[PDB]
RNA sequence: GGGGGGAACCUGGGGAACUGAAACAUCUCAGUACCCAGAGGAGAGGAAAGAGAAAUCGACUCCCUGAGUAGCGGCGAGCGA
RNA sequence: UGGUUCGUGGAGCCAUGGGGGAAUCUGGGCGGACCACCGCCUAAGGCUAAGUACUCCGGGUGACCGAUAGCGCACCAGUAC
RNA sequence: GUAGGGAAACCGAGUCCGAACAGGGCGCAGCGGCCGCAAAGUCCGCGGCCGUGGACCCGAAACCGGGC
RNA sequence: GCUGGGGCUAGGAGUGAAAAGCUAACCGAGCCCGGAGAUAGCUGGUUCUCCCCGAAAUGACUUUAGGGUCAGCCUCAGGCG
RNA sequence: GUGGAGCCUGGGAGUGAGGGCGCGAGCGAUAACGUCCGCGUCCGAGCGCGGGAACAACCGAGACCGCCAGCUAAGGCCCCC
RNA sequence: ACCCGGUGAAAUUGAACUGGCCGUGAAGAUGCGGCCUACCCGUGGCAGGACGAAAAGACCCCGUGGAGCUUUACUGCAGCC
RNA sequence: UGAAAUACCACCCUGGCGCGGCUGGGGGCCUAACCCUCGGAUGGGGGGACAGCGCUUGGCGGGCAGUUUGACUGGGGCGGUCGCCUCCUAAAAGGUAACGGAGGCGCCCAAAGGUCCCCUCAGGCGGGACGGAAAUCCGCCGGAGAGCGCAAGGGUAGAAGGGGGCCUGACUGCGAGGCCUGCAAGCCGAGCAGGGGCGAAAGCCGGGCCUAGUGAACCGGUGGUCCCGUGUGGAAGGGCCAU
């Protein structure tokens, strides 16, 4: 991690709550991550989001 | 006069029906975004002191 | 009528530091030591603008217990209803 | 600011140095920010025995000392120095 | 002391995590001939060691208060 | 200039033609009593007899390094065998 | 393999300045009564005893007491002896 | 200073029946080994030794010891704005 | 006639003006609080709502106060060093010191991850326009000397290397049993459940060939949960899960 290697959530889209805690580079990846992740909560892979750590 | 129950003990730790005496694991307080789902799920669970540290706390606990 | 004295005890007005925290500043020591004023054979407190959950109790003081509990705490050392 | 277990804490309560500043029961304070409800209590005047503390003083009693002990002093000692 | 488990609400020979009737953590279960015997536990005594006190005795340089 | 007598200024204070000089024969903070049995991870000292066993001077960590906590190694009691 | 063997639970420690020597290395200079590790030993605690002239750790050997008895160990057997 | 009459201290002191050499030994031996030397006890003198005496080294380091002093160390206070 | 249309009366705006209330800032003046002063004083004179003094705000402040000012170390200082990784020392298990010999880390990768399928290197010689020691092409030899993001070592083509397709297992709930080990940590992990990826399947996938790329607790932030909520309902504040 770095100023450019950041650290960020992932929210589940339909339960909105932040389910994992991951890594990306803003300079590679400039775009806001979506990976499809098991929500516990909706129970079931749900896309995930980039949002704010 | 009567002995007293050390605080920070009595906030940390319990003495089991045996006289274990038991704690949550450490290291998850924070640092936790590239530890693996393993590490912080362990980490979630409670633990058994080793004998010699777990005997000393108990002699902070006198009235448990 | 006062003034001044009295070993401790008592209330009030002021009020440390070593030390402990294995350094140290908040914290501790401690509202202690000590200075001062005043009382008296005691002094203080005392008859709810209380307590605090009981549909309850019933001034104050003092002992046992509640309890090293509840809590307070560089949530440390410790402090403590 | 102090007091309380409460070190600024969600910090109420009691007290009060500064500023502002009411009402007389249809008044007011309180039950831990606040609000409602439901209760408790009557601030801003005073006094009040006893149960409590102490031991200069008198007496009684010691699995207390016995003249390097026991009070600093058994004796002309708070003396000689 | 006779129940534990859980941050807690709370449930209870269980309980906590968990979607789980999964797995796991921490828990639960005398001898002889109804009689005796032993025992949980608890009380008192005694002893070792620990905590708080000056805490095995003697020793500072210093610091603070009030006086001379 | 020196000197008698009579006075005033003191402890983080005085006084100093300045040396941290002097402030009652030791002043980089006087003396007495008190907090007080300050604290001393340092040095010293620790008192009868016999019998059994019998170490360590390493490792980890340590504002730690001649101090500690745990482990190792000694010893006692119970159990196993 | 029955030993002051071992294992388990618990009470009490002390130690955490080691040192010489042999062997294996590093450091040093194929120096130090040097230094730093490893395996072993002994002194430490066997400054008790025999040998080594004397001498903690080299050789011999693990001192419960007594004997004007015997055998040996290392080392010795010309006199000191 | 010395001798006789008179009066008569002191620090220090484990005890002492207290030689030299070459060695040895915690590395500078009266005290151990081997040798050498040496009748018993004083008085006046000298200072090489008794690692002589005095002073729990003042240099040096160590202690999470103290104090005085400094500053654009930290934190606070007086004072001033 | 435009969105709205006309005289006349209101409730109210844009901006601006003059009276006024009430004020905030400046300027001038007054006197009587307050201060100074005057043989004289219920007064005169001077300053004057300032100054002083109370409470509060922020600042400057060794004048003073309390303190802190690390350890290792062939004495101490100076210099160097302090955690983590790889090799050697290390005496063929593990471990093992010195201010012994040599180097590295404090990142990175959205693919540089999962899976299916395919492919195989460096180098030497010979051949080929621009074209060279070395660009790309053809041939023969060539077991690994290349590659594997970065140090080193171990490993490795019967792939861990290279290319492509689909993908997010860089899972969630756990976890038998172990490695290591004073503690606390660190490490490996089959298997069951949930919902997935790739594959025809066997099966593989809980990041990365591996060993560094890290930091306990306390205090606090944010998202979630809806567990506690100081008579009661809420609320404040906290717990719990994640970060
Ligand atoms: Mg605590
Ligand atoms: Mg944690
Ligand atoms: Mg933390
Ligand atoms: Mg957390
Ligand atoms: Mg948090
Ligand atoms: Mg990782
Ligand atoms: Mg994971
Ligand atoms: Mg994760
Ligand atoms: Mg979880
Ligand atoms: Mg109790
Ligand atoms: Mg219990
Ligand atoms: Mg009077
Ligand atoms: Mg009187
Ligand atoms: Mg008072
Ligand atoms: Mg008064
Ligand atoms: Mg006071
Ligand atoms: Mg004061
Ligand atoms: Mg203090
Ligand atoms: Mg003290
Ligand atoms: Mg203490
Ligand atoms: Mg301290
Ligand atoms: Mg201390
Ligand atoms: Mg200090
Ligand atoms: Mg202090
Ligand atoms: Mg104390
Ligand atoms: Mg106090
Ligand atoms: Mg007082
Ligand atoms: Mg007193
Ligand atoms: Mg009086
Ligand atoms: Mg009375
Ligand atoms: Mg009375
Ligand atoms: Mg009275
Ligand atoms: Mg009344
Ligand atoms: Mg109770
Ligand atoms: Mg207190
Ligand atoms: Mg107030
Ligand atoms: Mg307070
Ligand atoms: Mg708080
Ligand atoms: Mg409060
Ligand atoms: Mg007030
Ligand atoms: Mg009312
Ligand atoms: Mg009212
Ligand atoms: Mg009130
Ligand atoms: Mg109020
Ligand atoms: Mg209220
Ligand atoms: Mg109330
Ligand atoms: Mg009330
Ligand atoms: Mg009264
Ligand atoms: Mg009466
Ligand atoms: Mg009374
Ligand atoms: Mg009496
Ligand atoms: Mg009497
Ligand atoms: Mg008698
Ligand atoms: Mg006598
Ligand atoms: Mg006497
Ligand atoms: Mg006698
Ligand atoms: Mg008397
Ligand atoms: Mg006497
Ligand atoms: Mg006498
Ligand atoms: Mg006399
Ligand atoms: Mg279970
Ligand atoms: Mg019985
Ligand atoms: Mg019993
Ligand atoms: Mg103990
Ligand atoms: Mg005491
Ligand atoms: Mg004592
Ligand atoms: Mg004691
Ligand atoms: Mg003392
Ligand atoms: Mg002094
Ligand atoms: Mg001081
Ligand atoms: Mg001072
Ligand atoms: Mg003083
Ligand atoms: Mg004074
Ligand atoms: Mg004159
Ligand atoms: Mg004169
Ligand atoms: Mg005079
Ligand atoms: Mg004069
Ligand atoms: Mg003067
Ligand atoms: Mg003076
Ligand atoms: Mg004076
Ligand atoms: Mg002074
Ligand atoms: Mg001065
Ligand atoms: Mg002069
Ligand atoms: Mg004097
Ligand atoms: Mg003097
Ligand atoms: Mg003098
Ligand atoms: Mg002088
Ligand atoms: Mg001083
Ligand atoms: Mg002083
Ligand atoms: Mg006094
Ligand atoms: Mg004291
Ligand atoms: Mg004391
Ligand atoms: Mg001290
Ligand atoms: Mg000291
Ligand atoms: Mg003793
Ligand atoms: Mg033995
Ligand atoms: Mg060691
Ligand atoms: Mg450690
Ligand atoms: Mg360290
Ligand atoms: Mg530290
Ligand atoms: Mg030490
Ligand atoms: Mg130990
Ligand atoms: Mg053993
Ligand atoms: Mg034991
Ligand atoms: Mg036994
Ligand atoms: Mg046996
Ligand atoms: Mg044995
Ligand atoms: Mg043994
Ligand atoms: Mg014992
Ligand atoms: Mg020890
Ligand atoms: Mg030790
Ligand atoms: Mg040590
Ligand atoms: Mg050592
Ligand atoms: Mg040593
Ligand atoms: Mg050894
Ligand atoms: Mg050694
Ligand atoms: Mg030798
Ligand atoms: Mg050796
Ligand atoms: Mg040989
Ligand atoms: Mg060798
Ligand atoms: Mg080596
Ligand atoms: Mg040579
Ligand atoms: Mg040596
Ligand atoms: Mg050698
Ligand atoms: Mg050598
Ligand atoms: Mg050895
Ligand atoms: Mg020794
Ligand atoms: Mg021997
Ligand atoms: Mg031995
Ligand atoms: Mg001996
Ligand atoms: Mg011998
Ligand atoms: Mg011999
Ligand atoms: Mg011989
Ligand atoms: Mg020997
Ligand atoms: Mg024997
Ligand atoms: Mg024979
Ligand atoms: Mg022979
Ligand atoms: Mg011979
Ligand atoms: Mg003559
Ligand atoms: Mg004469
Ligand atoms: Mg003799
Ligand atoms: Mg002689
Ligand atoms: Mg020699
Ligand atoms: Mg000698
Ligand atoms: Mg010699
Ligand atoms: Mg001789
Ligand atoms: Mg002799
Ligand atoms: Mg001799
Ligand atoms: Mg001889
Ligand atoms: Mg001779
Ligand atoms: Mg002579
Ligand atoms: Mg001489
Ligand atoms: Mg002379
Ligand atoms: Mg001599
Ligand atoms: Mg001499
Ligand atoms: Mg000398
Ligand atoms: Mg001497
Ligand atoms: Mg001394
Ligand atoms: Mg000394
Ligand atoms: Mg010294
Ligand atoms: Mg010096
Ligand atoms: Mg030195
Ligand atoms: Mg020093
Ligand atoms: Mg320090
Ligand atoms: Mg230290
Ligand atoms: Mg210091
Ligand atoms: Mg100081
Ligand atoms: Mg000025
Ligand atoms: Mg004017
Ligand atoms: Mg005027
Ligand atoms: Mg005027
Ligand atoms: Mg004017
Ligand atoms: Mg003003
Ligand atoms: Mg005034
Ligand atoms: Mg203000
Ligand atoms: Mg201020
Ligand atoms: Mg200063
Ligand atoms: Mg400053
Ligand atoms: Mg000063
Ligand atoms: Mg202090
Ligand atoms: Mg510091
Ligand atoms: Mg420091
Ligand atoms: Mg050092
Ligand atoms: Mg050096
Ligand atoms: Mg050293
Ligand atoms: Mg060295
Ligand atoms: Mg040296
Ligand atoms: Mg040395
Ligand atoms: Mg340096
Ligand atoms: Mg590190
Ligand atoms: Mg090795
Ligand atoms: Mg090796
Ligand atoms: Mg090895
Ligand atoms: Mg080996
Ligand atoms: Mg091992
Ligand atoms: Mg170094
Ligand atoms: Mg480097
Ligand atoms: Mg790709
Ligand atoms: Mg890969
Ligand atoms: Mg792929
Ligand atoms: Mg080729
Ligand atoms: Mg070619
Ligand atoms: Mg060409
Ligand atoms: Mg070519
Ligand atoms: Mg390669
Ligand atoms: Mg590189
Ligand atoms: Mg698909
Ligand atoms: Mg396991
Ligand atoms: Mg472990
Ligand atoms: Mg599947
Ligand atoms: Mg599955
Ligand atoms: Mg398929
Ligand atoms: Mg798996
Ligand atoms: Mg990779
Ligand atoms: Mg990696
Ligand atoms: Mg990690
Ligand atoms: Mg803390
Ligand atoms: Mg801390
Ligand atoms: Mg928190
Ligand atoms: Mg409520
Ligand atoms: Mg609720
Ligand atoms: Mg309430
Ligand atoms: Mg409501
Ligand atoms: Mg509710
Ligand atoms: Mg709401
Ligand atoms: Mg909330
Ligand atoms: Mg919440
Ligand atoms: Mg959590
Ligand atoms: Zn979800």
């Amino acid at each position: 991690a770095s100023e450019v290697r950041i650290k960020l959530l992932l929210e589940c889209t339909e339960c909105k709550r932040r389910n994992y805690a991951t890594e990306k580079n803003k300079r590679n990846t400039p775009n806001k991550l979506e990976l499809r992740k098991y929500c516990p909560w909706c129970r079931k892979h749900t896309v995930h989001r980039e949002v704010k750590i | 006069p009567k002995m007293k129950t050390h605080k920070g003990a009595k906030k940390r730790v319990k003495i089991t029906a045996s006289g274990k005496v038991v704690a949550m694991k450490t290291g998850k307080r924070h640092l936790n975004w590239q530890k693996s789902g393993k590490e912080i799920r362990q980490k979630g669970r409670k633990f058994v002191l080793a004998k010699p540290e777990a005997e000393r706390i108990k002699l902070l606990l006198p009235y448990e």
